[PDB]
């Protein structure tokens, strides 16, 4: 709270905080890609897709 | 080249050279592959090897003749050669197994050891000659359903079906006077071959060759025989080119001069006058390739084949050869006509002045069937000559620029991608 209820320090850090991790979301977006980028995606029939490709 | 028809319908065709120490006389019709259905697909190459067969050679060779055979796709051809004092020889071992007495050729004995023959040739051919039967791929899916696409050998599976019967229906058909044209090549002059020709007088029946309903139409499409346990992967691709009696038959001829062919392993052909070898040696995509420009009676075909063992660089060699024909239509220099003008007429005159009177017998009948002339080397040379940048840039807008290609492979050519991503590299996206 920054004090006893909330007040003004409370709106006045909830703010700055609120500006801060939408950066974050997309640092972890980055990190999200990366781990898809080494198996590939999965399809509708739960098989393997190594054997027909399109780009 | 003297043409001359007789009083009874036959056009003799003479090409003589006094400095020869052989001579050809031979039998050239105008009917080929394309002239079959799917079911007797192979009949042509039936009789090919009928004539020579083993039965046929050896009473040929008591007189010291030689026999030929060669079936394409618009004509055959059955040539006999001797020496230059036996040409009346040849026209009576000719007469005899074409006109007066051809039963005997046709016996049961003689059939099925034949066609057992034909069946292995076929066989092999299949699972052995992978640049030719790519290229047999790309005119059986270029124009599909159309006359122009059966193979000229024939498949496997329609000569299990073919007989005895099949091969006399055929013959009653286009074996005719009116679709004949009897050639002679060598020491051979032409007054010789016309009073020895009317001197066995030939009734020579009056039929005529039936009229196909279907005309040769390109399709843009493609084939793809995948086969892991191959070491290379061989690939073809082309658009739409020219017929015979074109009028940009030439024009197309030195835009395929211009890129050329290629051998990795030959220090001399790396060192050609080609934009496109600097783009394929600093990684070395690819280990030969070969630029064509085909013409048939209908239709044509404009490309290149390749080969290659850089398996996971295809996408890159594609690429690099297709942006290299966009220059064509907006940025060919004039360096490159006139180098393509000298190699052009090098090279149609190591084609036309063989020292083989066999190959100049089937490329004199195969042009007086469909013009009824010959055009000289002389002249041919004055055409090449008048060709211009602008006539270059004026073929390749209207063949080149934008259009639908066909594409055949076989191979390791996992990493060749989708129709649709080579289709867009016929144009630039810049102009
Ligand atoms: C801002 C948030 C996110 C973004 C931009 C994002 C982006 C992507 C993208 C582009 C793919 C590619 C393939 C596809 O579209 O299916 C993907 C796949 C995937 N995502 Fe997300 N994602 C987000 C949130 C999430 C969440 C919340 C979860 C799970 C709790 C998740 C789990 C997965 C999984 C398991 C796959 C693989 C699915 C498959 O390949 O079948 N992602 N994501």
């Amino acid at each position: 709270w920054g004090g006893f209820s909330v007040s003004n320090p409370t709106i006045q850090r909830f703010f700055a905080l609120h500006y801060l991790v939408p950066f974050i979301i997309a640092a972890m977006v980055i990190m999200h890609l990366m781990a898809l980028h080494i198996h590939g995606s999965s399809n509708p029939l739960g098989i393997t897709g190594n054997l027909d490709r399109i780009p | 080249a003297e043409v001359t028809q007789l009083s009874n319908g036959i056009v003799v065709a003479t090409e003589h050279n006094p400095s020869a120490h052989t001579a050809s006389v031979g039998v050239v019709f105008g009917s080929g592959a394309a002239n079959e259905n799917p079911y007797n697909n192979g009949v042509s190459n039936l009789w090919k090897n009928i004539f020579l067969s083993k039965e046929n050679s050896a009473v040929a060779a008591k007189e010291g003749l030689a026999l030929s055979s060669n079936i394409s796709r618009d004509f055959q051809s059955y040539i006999v050669s001797s020496l230059p004092g036996s040409t009346d020889k040849s026209l009576d071992f000719l007469n005899q197994s074409f006109i007066q007495q051809k039963a005997n050729l046709l016996s049961s004995s003689n059939f099925e050891a034949t066609k057992k023959s034909v069946l292995k040739q076929v066989q092999d051919f299949e699972e052995n000659d992978h640049p030719n039967r790519v290229l047999e791929h790309l005119h059986s899916t270029a124009f599909q359903n159309t006359p122009l696409s059966l193979p000229t050998r024939g498949t496997l599976e329609s000569l299990e079906n073919l007989v005895v019967a099949d091969l006399e229906s055929f013959a009653n058909n286009h074996f005719l006077n009116s679709n004949a044209v009897v050639v002679g090549t060598g020491n051979i002059k032409h007054e010789d071959l016309v009073n020895s020709i009317e001197s066995k007088n030939l009734s020579l029946q009056t039929g005529t060759k039936p009229v196909l309903k279907k005309k040769a139409a390109f399709l843009g499409s493609e084939v793809r025989l995948r086969d892991d346990t191959l070491p290379k992967a061989w690939i073809s691709l082309a658009v739409e080119g020219e017929p015979v009696n074109s009028p940009n038959y030439f024009v197309a001829k030195l835009a395929a001069q211009i890129f050329g062919s290629y051998n990795a392993f030959e220090p001399a052909s790396r060192l050609q006058g080609i934009k496109l070898l600097d783009n394929i040696q600093e990684y070395q995509l690819c280990d030969n390739f070969n630029h064509f420009s085909l013409s048939y009676k209908d239709s044509g075909l404009w490309g290149f084949s390749t080969a290659t063992r850089n398996v996971t660089m295809i996408d890159d060699l594609i690429h690099f050869t297709l942006k290299q024909w966009n220059r064509l239509t907006i940025s060919v220099t004039d360096t490159e006509v006139e180098r393509a003008k000298s190699l052009l007429k090098l090279q149609l005159g190591q084609l036309y002045e063989s020292g083989n009177p066999v190959n100049d017998a089937n490329l004199l009948g195969a042009e007086v069937l469909i013009k009824g002339s010959k055009l000289s080397l002389g002249e041919a040379f004055k055409k090449i000559d008048a060709i211009t940048v602008k006539d270059v840039k004026a073929w390749a807008g209207k063949r080149l620029w934008d259009q639908d290609i066909a594409i055949a492979g076989t191979g390791q050519i996992e990493g060749l991608l989708d129709y649709m991503r080579i289709r867009s590299d016929m144009s630039m996206m810049r102009w």
